[PDB]
């Protein structure tokens, strides 16, 4: 995907990944992702009529408390400046993606009704691994009442690739004897 | 019709033998289904142009693969398809199961059944868009393909491979005349398909009841989209109705493919793309209405020996209004399709059906179409009916006939006459032929022009009741010998004393 | 006429059997699904022990 | 079960922000629950025509949104349109809605059905041509209807289209068993009200006994939103197809003016913003006007029959809007001035009209042959009026005293009594069977009825009148 | 064409009796994963899927 | 538009005695640029309003003052609207009119006619100038029966 | 918001209010021979009307069943 | 376009040749560019035409030009859509071109082949001193009669021809033989109407048209004009009219 | 989905904000396609100025956006 709340959140990783902060940047971004939840924080930040010079002395205190980034600052400095605050949420959720594309790791979810220990999932995260062709795997887990006693994993570059087994059997069969 | 007593081993069986094989399969959310238009985010190994499944069972056609998204062709209403629900990439490339167990089914765009008589089998998919034949791949149209209308098989003669266009106005006999040709094809080995995009439903139903009355359902299928059913499905139905057909082209079968209209799919495709909000060009239409076409009228070809010489024979209709050929549908028609027929309403409307004007109609391939009798016997009447335009001109403003203007004049109302036919009663080769040679040599000149039509009739009843040799010799010679222009004269001789008491 | 309206009758006769016909199929489907009722039991216990591994 | 809140108003068009979960599908109702001038609540009917995305859709108000806020609760109904059919619409004026317009109080009816609705599926179509028998002499001899097919009244006011609309609907409740109704899409009101009083004069509605009538009317006005125009096209037909459906009838949709249904469809696609198509027209318009006319069939159960009129713009047949309805229309009855002028009525011009069912194998032999020699008959005295001028009717041959005579009789006949006109002129009115109107055309061209006068055959509705008023005409000038 | 529609009829209602039969099986197919064992048998089935879509991943 | 004209437009009607007898004349005026009728206001005014009064300019340098063209212009309304004196003296006046509107043709030719179509050319002219009127001379009912 | 008026001196960032009355005009008998402008106060330079009931501009219409055929 | 293009001009380039270049059609070309150009999402010009429509006709049709090292004699067919010669795609076409040759709908109604308007028509070439004072002197006074005679139809299209004047009447006349005169059966034509091609060499076409504008034969009817390859054909076929009887 | 925002100019922006800055001495060629060039930079320009590309090329400054220059 290549749209402006992406474009944003590219770059903000690529500055990172130059000088090596992507683990202090990354912190500090799902730091701002927390701040911005509020509806009358992004209101104020968001809305054309406040004031731009208002908006930069909060922002500045706001940064202080939250002890951000020097360039994590910038950024969303640089927004404000250049009027897309009112995109932050897209921007916030869209860095989280880049920054698994930088590393190589690639996120999996997986679903089950019941919880299930590590040794399950390691395979798993190494089955995505050779799959993916991963670098590195992050495993996601999800608790579903629905299907029956499997589970499904999704990972690819969206959560487009889909694999399970637990109701999907039952379906298979529903259609199969209708052939 | 005993079901029950063998369920219990049925129900049994589906389970058994199941695979149940796992393997990684896209999937995508939906983002927002609008205007015949579904747009997905996932999917990030979509093929282009690849079946993508909705929950619904609805089926889509993934064409726009941006960056982030998937624009999805929504082929039927996206009226179920609820925002968030998920996506399966099927790996299939916009396919149509096919087989021989199509034929004698009425079909929907999707080719589902919707004749509610049960499934249908088939091992084999062609690909929706594929390819045409290319430049070695064709070779020259050679076979005649009987209409069964006089006017046609003489003289703007339609071979096999042949795209011909029929065009006209609305209410003129398009219809008809497609759908005589389907009638006529019976004893030949043509697989006929009809393709009914964007028509009444009551009256696709007619055509459909028709065949199965006069016994063409086992050899066409009747691909119908309907006035009613979504832009994207009439759009889809012809590339629908020519994938099947060339099943048959492909295997060394002969094919017909009527689409009626192809009008009717061009503005189902202004509609997609103007909903898409892409930039129309002249009369809305868009840029892409000729390459539309192209596509569907370029597969239809008469195939090289080397790919078994099958055929795909294209009828394609199309309404004009108000007889404007020049309008910016019929004239991209026109320049696809290698000739064409003009079915007037002047003469539809003061009862000379089958409409067809004759001195408006081209065939390009005219008479290396034609069998042998036929090309001799129809070169007379081609001519005939050149002298009798001009002689109807200035006929009213000379109106003092002298019996060289008078009597090419009187055989020209009578030639007329020939041409008329009654609806779904097609004309076997050697009728036409011998149709023709009669009204030609001026032994009709005699009778009153409410006789003429009479008169045929019981030539024709005559001589295949007591003259059967005629017809062996032009089927099986095809070629309009001595030995069969006398055993005709005497059938008319004999006929023609009958008749008089 | 008289071979048409004979021709006639005889159409209305075939209709005559043949709606029986379809009748008579009901009924026995009718019956069918009554019974081979295990079938539908054991039929069900069926997929069970093969759905699943 | 669903709330949203209007997100914004612009015109007509609305569009409400829905909870990511619940979230209607296209063509589902909205009741926006608003507030009126006073205070008190009044409720908007919306209908969803785009998914936006984000959780939101673009719904097509379809009563006025002045007074509408931002975030106003919209509670989805779950379901299009749901409008009252049933033995209770008889009689009564209708909304969009299904709200009673006429002040004769609610519609004490427990059954609903949506208005978006498939059309009948292939299966379930029948196959056999039929005529639709009015009752009319002109009608059933020279434009012959489908049953379940569509017609085209091509008439102005002052030629008594309106009678002519009553005969039929008064017609087909009392030769067969069915119902009309009538759909006024985007009529003025002061020929909705005039219409409405003429029904109650002719006993078309019965106004002392309701639901004993003949006619559900649904009235959709100009002065309602364009999203209230295009769906009482629909309204009175889901209304029409209950009794098809349920009480298997041979129902008459009369939809006033088709014109103007088109012309609606359009406004609210401009509103929604959509790319016009060519002549400025929507760009759904090939598939709004089939969604409309594939309803209008004849099933295995009963069958609907449109008489829907029809106005050409710019007196062009080849305008998008005129272009498009044609196609489905299967029979056109071309209502004439100039008849109304000489006194004939009803006023339907038999060279104009045309039918597609007028075809020998459709029709029989028989029919179809006096039916051509009428119109020629019609056709040579016409030509013919101008040449009589000039060398008047003795100069004529004597074939050409006579196709003027016969021409004559035969305009005469074509004439005849409505019942719904008993009121207005005293006369009874005469049903006139197929039978003996095609009887009744042979006598006449065949001669055999040359000898008498021309004001027999005038508003007389059975061919045996004719001669009857003839003979009594000859008792009185003897007296 | 009459003996034709028994032909038809004879194959709607077979395949309806299959189907109907087929639904109650998974009816009571249902009603036994339901009741099968949970953490054992339902681990049991995870682990073959999950050992199907590492075989699948391998091809 | 055609709901922003009609939301106006059907305000103005005859109210029923429930509610008073009170009525709402509209005459709108639209002006059609070069006689196009077809165009998208006047198409909107005209089926949105019973009648249709055209003044054609053709007439109006004719000489016939006020250029109302009749033969065009039309009233749905009709003779509901006219009192019962006029009913009677107006009908015979609409078809002396309509015979001369057939007869336009043959005005140049009048010399080579019989009396009937002779008188009615004849007729019809004078028919034509009780129509003109100068402006702003109203003329009363008992003026125009 | 459509303005009424000129907007040349509005500011931006100026506040507006909503009134919360919508679009009535001050109707009576004293109208008759006033010419008035679109919002009826007077233009003829004669000074105020006197009124004192408010109707709307965008009032409904009568409806089917209220109205009459035209016989005047 | 461009790939059939760049062979013929390598020829002319380095095997230093006379180079033909037929193109059907490149009005196809032309709107293939406007196809592609919606993808892209350039603005349309006018009507879906592409913007850069000059442009891309014009890299096109300058690449084709003849040098000092060869020469390259391109005869392309131009579609026109709609039959309107005032479409972008047509109308762009028209600078580029030394000779254009428009083909009209009518004279394909009445049966005229080639119909080719002699008056939309127009040549670079057709100048004095390129193709001598006698093929210019009748050139003109072949258009001026048609020309004549075209602005005549409007009147004749009502009365009909017994008004026209003598003058009139006689151009009519001469203008009817004329156009017949330029209808030509061809070689390629022979499987549609089985009559014989004609190749009518530059110097027989000129003597034709000078002795139907001499008069020399007013006598003969129109259709002995009709089809027919030299003027020797036409008064052959002539006599064949008379003789049969 | 606007031009200027191509993921080299926003770092840059970030890494100088606090700053004051004026690039008007040179511009960076954000798109080109079909005759047309949409230049980052270039805030010293003048509508109708003759600017030089690169590889030597000269164009036109017609549109003066405040992102970027046509
Ligand atoms: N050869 C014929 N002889 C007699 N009647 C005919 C003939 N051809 C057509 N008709 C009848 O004329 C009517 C119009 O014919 P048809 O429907 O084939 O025309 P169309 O061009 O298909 O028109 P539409 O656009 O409505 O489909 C039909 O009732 C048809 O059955
Ligand atoms: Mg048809």
């Amino acid at each position: 995907v290549d749209s402006t709340a992406s474009r944003y959140a590219s770059a903000l990783a690529d500055v990172a990944d130059v000088t090596g902060t992507l683990e202090a940047t990354n912190s500090d971004v799902e730091k701002l992702i927390r701040i911005f939840s509020e509806e009358p924080v992004y209101y104020f930040f968001a809305n054309p009529v406040i004031s731009i010079d208002n908006k930069r002395s909060v922002l500045d205190e706001i940064i202080t408390t939250s002890g951000l980034q020097p360039h994590t600052a910038n950024f969303i400095n640089i927004l404000i400046d250049s009027e897309r605050i009112n995109l932050v949420k897209e921007i916030l959720n869209e860095f989280e993606d880049v920054f698994n594309k930088i590393t190589g790791t690639e996120v999996a979810v997986v679903t089950s009704v019941v919880k299930l220990e590590n040794d399950h999932l390691a395979q798993i995260a190494k089955g995505v691994q050779k799959i993916t062709g991963a670098k590195n795997v992050r495993i996601k887990t999800v608790i579903d009442p629905s299907l029956v006693a499997g589970f499904t994993i999704r990972y690819g570059n969206e959560g487009s690739k889909l694999v399970d087994m637990s109701v999907k059997k039952q379906l298979e069969e529903i259609a199969a004897q209708l052939e | 019709t005993i079901r029950a007593d063998e369920i219990s081993k049925i129900i049994r069986e589906r389970i058994e033998g199941y695979n149940r094989e796992v393997k990684v399969v896209n999937t995508g959310t939906v983002l927002q289904v609008g205007d015949g238009i579904a747009r997905i985010h996932g999917l990030d190994e979509v093929m282009a142009g690849e079946l993508v499944e909705f929950e619904e069972g609805t089926i889509g056609i993934a064409l726009n693969l941006e960056s982030n998204n998937v624009g999805v062709v929504l082929m039927g209403d996206g009226l179920m398809i609820q925002e968030g629900s998920s996506v399966k990439a099927t790996g299939r490339i916009a396919q149509i199961p096919v087989s021989e167990a199509y034929l004698g089914r009425v079909i929907n765009a999707l080719a589902k059944p919707i004749d509610g008589r049960g499934e249908i089998t088939a091992s084999e998919s062609r690909l929706i868009e594929s390819p045409a034949p290319g430049i070695m791949s064709r070779r020259s149209v050679y076979e005649p393909l009987q209409t069964g209308l006089i006017a046609i098989d003489a003289m703007i003669p339609v071979g096999r491979g042949q795209r011909e266009l029929i065009i006209g106005d609305r209410q003129t006999g398009k219809t008809a005349v497609a759908t005589d040709t389907i009638l006529n094809q019976q004893g030949q080995n043509v697989i006929c398909v009809y393709v009914a995009i964007g028509q009444k439903a009551s009256s696709v139903a007619q055509v459909v009841t028709n065949f199965q009355e006069r016994g063409a359902m086992e050899y066409t299928i009747v691909v119908a989209e309907t006035a009613d059913s979504p832009a994207t499905l009439q759009y889809l139905a012809p590339y629908t109705g020519a994938a099947l057909a060339e099943y048959f082209m492909y295997r060394e079968r002969h094919t017909l493919i009527i689409y009626d209209d192809l009008s009717k799919q061009a503005q189902a495709y202004r509609q997609m793309s103007l909903l898409l909000r892409r930039p129309p060009g002249r009369e809305a239409y868009p840029g892409d209405v000729f390459y539309l076409h192209s596509r569907l009228l370029e597969r239809a070809a008469k195939l090289s020996s080397l790919l078994g010489e099958g055929s795909m024979t294209a009828l394609p209709i199309v309404e004009t209004q108000a007889g404007d050929v020049s309008a910016y549908i019929p004239t991209n028609v026109i320049s696809i399709t290698d000739g064409q027929i003009f079915l007037s309403a002047d003469l539809f409307n003061a009862g000379i059906r089958p409409a067809i004007n004759v001195g408006i109609s081209v065939s390009r391939v005219g008479s290396a179409a034609q069998i042998k009798a036929m090309k001799k016997v129809a070169g007379k009447l081609k001519l005939e009916l050149a002298q009798f335009a001009e002689l109807e001109a200035f006929a009213q403003f000379a109106s003092d006939l002298d019996k060289a203007t008078q009597n090419q004049l009187a055989r020209g109302q009578r030639l007329r006459e020939l041409l008329k036919q009654p609806q779904s009663a097609p004309l076997t080769v050697e009728e036409q032929v011998m149709t023709i040679y009669t009204g030609t040599n001026g032994y009709l000149d005699s009778l009153e022009l409410d006789q003429v039509r009479k008169y045929l009739v019981e030539l024709r009843t005559y001589v295949k009741t007591n003259k059967p040799e005629f017809q062996e010799i032009i089927s099986s010679t095809k070629t309009f010998t001595e030995e069969a222009e006398a055993l005709l004269k005497e059938a008319i001789q004999e006929q023609m004393e009958r008749f008089l008491l | 006429l008289e071979v048409e309206a004979k021709l006639a009758e005889g159409r209305k006769k075939i209709e005559v059997e043949l709606q029986e016909a379809l009748g008579s199929l009901e009924q026995q489907k009718e019956d069918t699904i009554k019974s081979l009722d295990s079938q539908i039991s054991a039929l069900s216990d069926d997929i069970v022990k093969k759905v699943l591994p | 079960k669903n709330l949203g809140r209007i997100a914004q108003i612009i015109g007509p068009v609305l569009d409400v922000a829905f909870p990511p979960g619940k979230m209607p599908n296209i063509y589902n109702a909205l009741i926006v629950k608003g507030r009126d001038t006073a205070g008190q609540p009044m409720n908007v009917t919306c209908e969803v025509q785009q998914l936006l995305g984000n959780n939101r859709v673009r719904a097509v108000a379809m009563s006025a949104t002045d007074g509408l806020t931002r975030g106003m609760e919209v509670i989805d109904t779950g379901a299009p349109l749901s409008v009252p059919v049933g033995g209770a619409t008889l009689g009564r004026i209708f909304n969009v809605l299904g709200e009673p317009v006429d002040n004769l109080g609610p519609v004490d009816t427990r059954t609903t059905s949506p208005i978006h609705r498939s059309a009948p599926a292939f299966t379930q179509l029948d196959t056999k041509l039929s005529i639709f028998e009015t009752g009319i002499k002109v009608v059933d001899l020279l434009a012959p209807y489908r049953r379940g097919g569509k017609i085209g009244l091509f008439g102005g006011a002052g030629v008594g289209k309106t009678v002519l609309i009553m005969e039929l609907i008064n017609n087909i409740a009392k030769a067969h068993g069915g119902v009309s109704v009538f759909g006024g899409v985007g009529e003025r009101t002061r020929e909705g009200n005039d219409l409405y009083m003429e029904m109650k004069e002719s006993g078309v509605i019965n106004e002392q006994n309701i639901a004993e009538s003949k006619v559900a009317l649904v009235y959709g006005q100009m002065n309602e939103p364009p999203g209230a125009r295009m769906r009482v096209g629909l309204t009175a037909l889901t209304m029409a197809e209950y009794f098809r459906d349920v009480n298997e009838q041979d129902v008459l949709l009369f939809i006033d003016n088709i014109f103007r249904f088109v012309q609606a469809g359009s406004e609210v696609s401009a509103l929604l913003g959509r790319m016009p198509s060519a002549v400025g027209y929507q760009p759904t318009l090939s598939t709004e006007m089939g969604s409309l006319q594939e309803r209008i069939t004849s099933t295995k159960e009963g069958s609907i029959t449109s008489i829907q009129a029809v106005y050409v713009p710019a007196d062009d047949l080849t305008d998008p809007a005129p272009a498009t309805t044609f196609a489905h229309l299967d029979a056109t009855t071309v209502l004439s001035r100039g008849l109304a002028a000489k006194g004939i009525y009803p006023a339907v011009d038999p060279l104009d009209s045309t039918s597609t069912m007028l075809q020998p194998r459709i029709v029989g032999e028989e029919h179809y042959e006096i039916a051509q020699r009428v119109k020629e008959t019609l056709q040579r005295y016409k030509e013919l009026q101008d040449i009589i001028a000039i060398l008047g009717l003795d100069e004529l041959s004597e074939e050409d005293r006579l196709t003027v005579a016969r021409a004559r009789k035969i305009e005469r006949f074509l004439s005849q009594p409505f019942f719904v006109a008993e009121v207005f002129t005293g006369s009874p009115g005469k049903y006139v069977g197929l039978a003996e109107t095609i009887r009744g055309f042979q006598l006449i061209l065949s001669g055999e009825l040359d000898s008498l006068p021309e004001q027999a055959f005038y508003l007389v509705g059975n061919i045996d009148e004719a001669t009857a008023k003839a003979m009594n005409l000859e008792m009185e000038s003897k007296l | 064409y009459k003996n034709e529609t028994i032909q038809f009829e004879q194959q709607k209602a077979i395949n309806q009796v299959r189907q109907r039969v087929f639904q109650q099986a998974l009816q009571g197919a249902l009603g036994t994963l339901n009741s099968c064992l949970n953490n054992e048998l339902h681990l049991r089935t995870i682990n073959a899927n999950i050992g199907m879509f590492g075989a699948m991943n391998e091809i």
